[PDB]
């Protein structure tokens, strides 16, 4: 089975280098020219750069010229991109990709074009000159405002921190039932912002103890909030 | 570059359905036109390549046709492991994709409940206000949400996020939060979040006074 | 036009 394995992203700060590896097997690697594409939710699937089977030749998408170098290794099976000078929005999910003959396997000729096939499992790159920070929890809690029929909503805003993630269960992952944690929004800070909510019956606000538990491990911040009626 | 645009952007279907996405280029491509699948946090699967040929091993109920400048990918009969992303590619010059058509679970329309939540003492204190409008378990995914402040629309201070579609019922939820500076919301009265959406006989508008707490 | 081919073979 073609496997295309990829390591190396993390978060860093504008200005400075990362280096992706991508590692093949399952397939005679130093026969296929290789890409990497990356992919953004605001912006979809972008094509990055490519090389040839032996790295003889090869190119690039015009935002990245200058800044990023795709090599390989054909004795060690491993296609890397060096990314230097890295950018806000180099932020992405980065994935290699093998080159495939875009036609008939048996047709020969002038009609012939070239895609890719098969893709790693992608590494995530995230620049950015935020540094880590853990989040504020304030509570969202449940009145008259926040009761439809005999039903209440209430949560927790988990604000301002960075990077990604943050992990939210509520009353120790005893309450399950109406939870919907939403994702994480990136302010114009460069900071996330998420909110967790739960609906429950009305009735059971004077007497059932709602604490959300909010974990952020790149900063070590562990909280619990217990969040009350107004 | 060679723009490639798809429709729609969001599908929805059946199971047993017959379903059919659309892939536009700016100029023509031959068939040099690839379709690729993907689901959340997975990579991108080759499906069909120069327009209409199936890739080894794809089900036999993908299919796809076109030439030139339109192009068109047809599932004969939906699965359930087909609702997904799909993404058309020209490989006529360079790589260039569409934007990806959502096919997601069809079901009735369900309106939204509607919730609002005043900033915490404890934000307050520390300087800024937030004000967050839930729209919970609700579809069609399109809904028209206007935050307002003694009658002023606001525009570009505040951020919304929408859940994948749940596992249980196919509905979505929605938060959207209002951010000021303590000093700003100090210097109004009445907050609100109005919510207009086919499942509601009328906009709900959900609001509270300052200092009603 | 077509992309060329990046590969040892045109297979």
């Amino acid at each position: 089975q073609v496997q295309l394995v990829e390591s190396g992203g993390g978060v860093v700060q504008p200005g400075r280098s990362l280096r992706l590896s991508c590692e093949a097997s399952g397939f005679t690697f130093s026969n296929f020219g290789m890409h990497w594409v990356r992919q953004t939710p605001v912006k979809g699937l972008e094509w990055v750069a490519i090389i040839w089977f032996d790295g003889s030749y090869k190119y690039y998408t015009d935002s990245v010229k200058g800044r990023f170098t795709i090599s390989r290794d054909n004795s060690k099976n491993t296609l890397y991109l060096q990314m230097n000078s890295l950018r806000a929005e180099d932020t992405a999910v980065y994935y290699c990709a093998r080159a495939r003959k875009g036609q008939r396997s048996d047709y020969y000729g002038s009609e012939t074009s070239y895609t890719f096939d098969n893709w790693g499992q992608g590494t995530l790159v995230t620049v950015s000159s935020a540094s880590t920070k853990g989040p504020s929890v304030f509570p969202l809690a449940p009145s008259s405002k926040s009761t439809s029929g005999g039903t209440a909503a209430l949560g927790c805003l988990v604000k301002d921190y960075f990077p990604e993630p943050v992990t939210v269960s509520w009353n120790s992952g005893a309450l399950t039932s109406g939870v919907h944690t939403f994702p994480a929004v990136l302010q114009s800070s460069g900071l996330y912002s998420l909110s967790s909510v739960v609906t429950v019956p009305s009735s059971s606000l004077g007497t059932q103890t709602y604490i959300c538990n909010v974990n952020h491990k790149p900063s070590n911040t562990k909280v619990d909030k217990k969040v009350e009626p107004k | 570059d060679i723009q490639m645009t798809q429709s729609p952007s969001t599908l929805s279907a059946s199971v047993g359905d017959r379903v059919t996405i659309t892939c536009r280029a700016s100029q023509s491509i031959n068939g040099w036109l690839a379709w690729y699948q993907q689901k959340p946090g997975k990579a991108p699967k080759f499906l069909i390549y120069k327009a209409s040929i199936l890739e080894s091993g794809i089900p036999s109920r993908f299919s796809g046709s076109g030439s030139g400048t339109e192009f068109t990918l047809t599932i004969s009969s939906l699965q359930p492991d087909d609702f997904a992303t799909y993404y058309c590619q020209q490989y006529s010059s360079y790589w260039t994709f569409g934007q990806g058509t959502k096919v997601e679970i069809k079901r009735t329309v369900a309106a939204p409940s509607v919730f609002i939540f005043p900033p915490s003492d404890e934000q307050l204190k520390s300087g800024t206000a937030s004000v967050v409008c839930l729209l919970n378990n609700f579809y069609p995914r399109e809904a028209k949400v206007q935050w307002k402040v003694d009658n002023a629309l606001q525009s570009g201070n505040s951020q919304e996020s929408v859940t994948e579609q749940d596992s249980k019922d196919s509905t979505y939820s929605l938060s959207s939060t209002l951010t000021l500076s303590k000093a700003d919301y100090e210097k109004h009265k009445v907050y609100a979040c109005e919510v207009t959406h086919q499942g509601l006989s009328s906009p709900v508008t959900k609001s509270f006074n300052r200092g009603e707490c | 036009d077509g992309n060329p081919d990046p590969n040892a073979n045109p297979n």
